């Protein structure tokens, strides 16, 4: 004969962008209505010191600035499949025998463990996004240094 | 010091096992564990045979 | 099978559940996703992805135009997907001014290349072109992205507003005075012979016949002209093999009221084209007539 | 997998199965009694020391 022993499923580890320590570099902040706007500003009011220079030189004068600073959208996707048993299986039952018993358990679980693995990836996709943002953003050291 | 197995390990074939393998050629190691479960609806295994 | 299920009232997919919720349900599970309500679940359209070069995508930055398939016989990418605006430039339909503007705004690289390509093989339009139907988003890079309608009214995803599609003015003729409130719009391609180049015209038809013999009729009525060039190619040139004055392809069908005239801008540069708001797509294939 | 932006592309959710298989390799000693020795063991002669 040919023996198989035990079988083993992957455990596959789960992560999250809070328990990660680039959420310490990021804030966030969750928005239901998203979707609707395109267009995120804030804007900065600075008045700068001037010193009261000596006799003869020219004078300063009374100055500010104003500035705004603007908003960067990077949505992201992940996209994921059911064959057509899962999808017929889910919602229907065959003479309820045992072997259709077993049939609905598969297709349920194997649904919701794509959901489930989706949803990680989504989390994964995230905290990638946001190094990405904020990589594309970083300066080299040679110029920050010489700044 | 370290605890270490006093003995070896024995393996025991079921006899739901003898029929497997009569027929399908083939043994299932802790065959009614897998039927119970199959049956039960849990697809994650309790642990290693 | 019993009576009350025979009678009962068909299924609701309106009010029943959806499939992740059914599953989410059984386990008592919930995972971060807003896993209840399925976007497009209700669309009824039959959507395609397409994949464009960036030279291409101009005047579909606005939603709406016709996206048409043309062969190369290169073994490098064999199809390159244009836009009806840009094959105006090709056309002898066209006015001056026109050609002139679609000739600036179009100088990107590979667009270039679609024009060498589409009259450096002996073969006629006809045999060369295929349409997809219209297209209605945009996503720029150094490729875009397209998705297409075959079998379709045309929407947003939400439905939350229609989407028209726009045909350029040159190209459009109506062959009616009057019209009913259900017409369908043709594609047409028709061929001057008598030049030395197969001189093609490109041309859009709306029109309330929905027959095919009576709209052969009466375009082989209004092209005469082109008909009798056709038949002077052939008698005096021998051992050449011409075919098909025109070819004619279905392409929609729209309610006559809707019909408007409006102007596009892109690039700052402004374009006159004709719309058609509450349209819908319906797919034939070519077919020819003499 | 991890998400990306639109127009990128996209990862596939994908699965995979190995089977790892088995090795053979028997062991063998002869250990030799001598042939008086297992007479005398066998059986003994009349009483002596």
């Amino acid at each position: 004969f040919e023996a198989i022993f035990g079988t083993f499923c992957n455990r596959l580890e789960w992560v999250y962008f809070l328990t990660s320590g680039l959420a310490a570099a990021a804030h966030a902040i969750k928005f239901h209505d998203l979707n609707k706007l395109t267009t995120g500003k804030m804007l900065f009011h600075v008045q700068v010191p001037r010193v009261a220079s000596g006799a003869g030189l020219p004078t300063s004068r009374q100055t500010t600035i104003m500035v705004t600073k603007y908003s960067e959208k990077s949505p992201i996707t992940i996209p994921f499949e059911l064959s057509a048993a899962c999808l017929t299986y889910l919602r229907e039952t065959f003479e309820g025998t045992i072997l259709d018993k077993i049939l609905n358990v598969e297709a349920m679980h194997t649904v919701l463990r794509a959901l489930k693995n989706t949803a990680d990836a989504m989390e994964r996709g995230l905290i990638h996004s946001f190094l990405q943002t904020l990589l594309r953003k970083a300066p080299p050291y040679f110029v920050v240094q010489t700044l | 010091t370290v605890s270490a197995p006093a003995t070896y390990g024995n393996f025991v074939l079921s006899p739901e096992n003898a029929v497997t393998a009569i027929s399908y050629h083939s043994i299932l190691a802790d065959f009614n564990s897998y039927k119970a479960h199959l049956t039960s609806g849990q697809p994650h295994l309790p642990n290693d045979s | 099978m019993d009576a009350r299920a025979v009678a009962k009232r068909p299924r609701d997919p309106a009010d029943e559940d959806n499939e992740l919720v059914t599953a989410l349900k059984a386990k008592r599970e919930v995972n971060t996703i807003s896993v209840r309500y399925l976007y497009h679940a209700d669309h009824q359209a039959l959507t395609a992805r397409f994949f464009v070069p960036e030279g291409l995508v101009e005047f579909e930055a606005q939603p709406g135009a016709l996206l048409i398939r043309m062969e190369t016989g290169c073994d490098s990418p064999r199809h390159l997907y244009i836009s009806l605006y840009l094959l105006g430039i090709r056309a002898s339909n066209v006015s001056a001014s026109t050609r002139c503007l679609l000739e600036s705004v179009y100088t990107a690289s590979a667009a270039r290349a679609a024009l060498q390509w589409l009259d450096l093989g002996p073969h006629l339009l006809h045999r060369r072109l295929e349409t997809l139907g219209c297209v209605k988003t945009v996503s720029l890079g150094i490729t875009s992205l397209l998705t297409c309608v075959m079998r379709g009214y045309l929407y947003n995803t939400l439905k939350t507003e229609v989407f028209a599609l726009m045909i350029p003015k040159d190209m459009y003729l109506t062959w009616e005075e009057t019209r009913g409130r259900l017409q369908y719009v043709y594609l047409i391609i028709v061929y001057d012979y008598d030049g030395p180049e197969t001189r093609p015209g490109i041309y859009v038809l709306t029109s309330s016949i929905a027959h095919w013999q009576t709209l052969v009729d009466v375009a082989r009525g209004k092209f005469a002209r082109e008909r009798c060039s056709f038949v002077n190619r052939r008698i005096t040139r021998p051992r050449q093999i011409p075919l098909c004055t025109g070819v004619i392809q279905k392409l929609g069908w729209c309610l006559a009221d809707d019909i408007h005239t409006s102007f596009l801008v892109h690039k700052e540069l402004k374009l006159s084209v004709v719309r058609l708001d509450n349209f819908s797509v319906e797919l034939g294939d070519f077919r020819e007539f003499v």
